[PDB]
DNA sequence: CCATGGAGTCATTTTATCTTGTGTCACTTACAGAAAAAGTATTACTAATATATGTTGAAAA
DNA sequence: TTTTCAACATATATTAGTAATACTTTTTCTGAAGATAAAATGACTCCATGG
C-alpha cells in the first residue's frame, strides 16, 4: 500500500535503513514479500514523493530514508537544481567543482551558474575555496564543511 | 538532340537541379536548431526558394 | 685439466626515415572565466515646453 | 458608422541635488629512391665449475 507500505518502508530507514550502505538488494534481505513491479512502483513514487532517497555507489543503487526538511527542500527546488542539488551534496566533504558539475549535468556554464547563486540565496551550498589554487570555488553543504586545510 | 537539349547542360542543369532540389533538402536536413536554455524554443526552417 | 653454461662483444639485417625531381615569361589575388574597479541606470521630485502615441471615445455625419 | 476632435495621458530632456542598488562593462589573472640507424641475430670467446 502506498501509504502503509510508505510508513513502513520508512520505518525500515528510520530504525536504520541498512545505513548508507543500503542496496535495492537489502530490500528483499528484509521484506521481499512485495512483488516486484509493485515494491518498485512504490520505491519509484517514494522518491518521487520524497519519503525515500537514492545515492550512486558500487552495485545496484542505493536507498535511504528521507524527511520533509530535505525533501521539501528538493521539491522546492527547481527542475534545473533538482538532479543538480541532490547531486551536488553526494560530495558532502569534498565539496564538488564548476565545471566538472557542467559534464555531469549536461547543461552550460550559462544555467548552472544561476541555479547556483539560488542555492546561494538557500544557504544549502556554500563557496569554498580550498588548498588547492584559488580558480576553483568548489561547493559542498553549506552545513557541512569537513575538509583537507 | 542539340537543339531541344543545349550544348552545355553540364553546368546548366546540374545548377538548376540544385537551386530546385538540393536546396530543398538541405535544410529537410536541419531544420531544427535550439541551443540549450528555456526548452520552449525552437526555430523551424521549412522552405527554401531563390 | 678440461667440456660445460652463460654472458659479453661484435658483424648483420630490417625495419624506420629525407632529400630531391628540365628550363623562361606574363598575370595573377595564444581560452575562458573570475574578480575587482568604474561607472552608470533607476530610483523621486517641479517645471516649465512640444511632438508622438494610443485609445477611446466622444462627438459628429 | 466613420471620421475628426479631443482629450488624457504620458514620455520625452535639462539641472540638479542625494543614496542606494543594481548592472554592465572594463581590467587583471590564472589552469618519388637510396643512404642512416636500431635492434634483433648470432657467433666468439672469456671465463664458471667438475670427474
Amino acid at each position: 500500500q502506498l501509504s502503509d507500505n510508505a510508513k513502513t518502508l520508512h520505518s525500515q530507514m528510520m530504525s536504520k535503513g541498512i545505513g548508507a550502505l543500503f542496496t535495492q538488494q537489502e530490500l528483499q534481505k528484509q521484506m521481499g514479500i512485495g512483488s516486484l513491479t509493485d515494491l518498485m512502483s512504490i520505491v519509484q513514487e517514494l522518491l518521487d514523493k520524497n519519503l525515500i532517497k537514492l545515492v550512486k555507489q558500487n552495485d545496484e543503487l542505493k536507498f535511504q530514508g528521507v524527511l520533509e526538511s530535505e525533501a521539501q527542500k528538493k521539491a522546492t527546488m527547481s527542475a534545473e537544481e533538482a538532479l543538480v542539488y541532490s547531486y551536488i551534496e553526494a560530495s558532502g566533504r569534498e565539496g564538488i567543482w564548476s565545471k566538472t558539475i557542467k559534464a555531469r549535468t549536461n547543461l552550460h556554464q550559462h544555467v548552472v551558474l544561476k541555479c547556483l547563486k539560488s542555492l546561494e540565496s538557500q544557504r544549502y551550498v556554500k563557496s569554498v575555496k580550498s588548498v588547492k589554487f584559488p580558480t576553483r570555488k568548489i561547493y559542498m553543504l553549506y552545513s557541512l564543511q569537513p575538509s583537507v586545510d | 538532340f542539340l537543339k531541344v537539349k543545349g550544348l552545355v547542360k553540364q553546368h546548366l542543369d546540374s545548377f538548376n537541379y540544385f537551386v530546385d532540389t538540393d536546396l530543398k533538402k538541405i535544410i529537410k536536413a536541419n531544420q531544427l536548431i535550439l541551443s540549450d536554455v528555456d526548452p520552449e524554443f525552437y526555430l523551424k526552417y521549412v522552405d527554401i526558394r531563390v
